[PDB]
């Protein structure tokens, strides 16, 4: 386990800084302030998941279509398995880690006008307690992430992008093979590993449910048929690793 | 409207 297999080191070289939500703690929360400094840190992350891609390998080498995909369908998932990881890594998984500037503990979720959906996305963090999920495996786990859903009718560059997710499955079993050493261990792990991962599937919709709902609160028949397809199933293709 | 976001991101730099 000692050395760190060189793509996962360029993986890790490649995460974004921190980002910080902007959000002004020291003033009391309201549900308005908090749901600003959301979709504030929001858009910064999604820009910054642009830039990590790329640098991915393997990604710029992709129709331009197929990238712009790519990134649509999979920025939530993204960013609510980033919030995961910040939760475990900073406070062992017991809050919300959004952003330095934006950490929820319990009480903060309770009042923060959308307890449900903490819960939910607190689902990721314990997990990844239970699992002590390593940085390494992360990093992989991550990248399978961007590239777990594609059209009904699959991508422009669909041989290339098979090649290009089969090379970062090969990558999570290496992550896996350093405190894994074992053949009946090892693969024990990847099938909990990447259940987990299909598991996100139907946690990520929630999340684009909860979007629109908070919109639509906000405020319509057009808005709401271009985000259908993000939270009903049977129109796009969930890539997944178990059936 | 994300769409446009990230296709002007993606060719950026
Ligand atoms: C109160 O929540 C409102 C949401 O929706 C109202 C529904 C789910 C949220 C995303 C959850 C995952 C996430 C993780 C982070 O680390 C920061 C932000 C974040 C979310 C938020 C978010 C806002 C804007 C954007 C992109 N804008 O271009 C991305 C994510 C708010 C929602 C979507």
């Amino acid at each position: 386990i000692q050395l760190i297999p060189p793509l996962i080191n360029l993986l890790m070289s490649i995460e974004p800084d921190v980002i910080y939500a902007g959000h002004d703690n020291t003033k009391p929360d309201t549900s308005s302030s908090l749901l600003t400094s959301l979709n504030q840190l929001g858009e910064r992350q999604l820009l910054s998941v642009v830039k990590w891609s790329k640098s991915l390998p393997g990604f710029r080498n992709l129709h331009i279509d197929d990238q712009i995909t790519l990134i649509q369908y999979s920025w939530m998932s993204l960013m609510v398995f980033g919030l995961g990881w910040r939760s475990y890594k900073h406070v062992s998984g017991q809050m919300l880690y959004f952003a330095p500037d934006l950490i929820l503990n319990e009480q903060r979720m309770k009042e923060s006008s959308f307890y449900s959906l903490c819960l939910t996305m607190w689902q990721i963090p314990q997990e990844f307690v239970k699992l002590q999920v390593s940085q390494e495996e992360f990093l992989c786990m991550k990248v399978l992430l961007l590239l777990n859903t594609i059209p009904l009718e699959g991508l422009r560059s669909q041989t290339q992008f098979e090649e290009m997710r089969s090379s970062y499955i090969r990558e999570l079993i290496k992550a896996i093979g350093l405190r894994q050493k074992g053949v009946v261990s090892s693969s024990q792990r990847f099938y909990q590993l990447t259940k987990l991962l299909d598991n996100l599937h139907d946690l990520v919709k929630q999340l684009h449910l909860y979007c629109l709902n908070t919109f639509i609160q906000s405020r319509m028949s057009e808005v709401i048929a271009a985000q259908l397809p993000k939270i009903l199933a049977g129109m796009v293709k969930p890539l997944l690793f178990h059936k | 409207g994300l769409e446009a976001i990230i296709r002007k991101a993606l060719m950026g730099k």
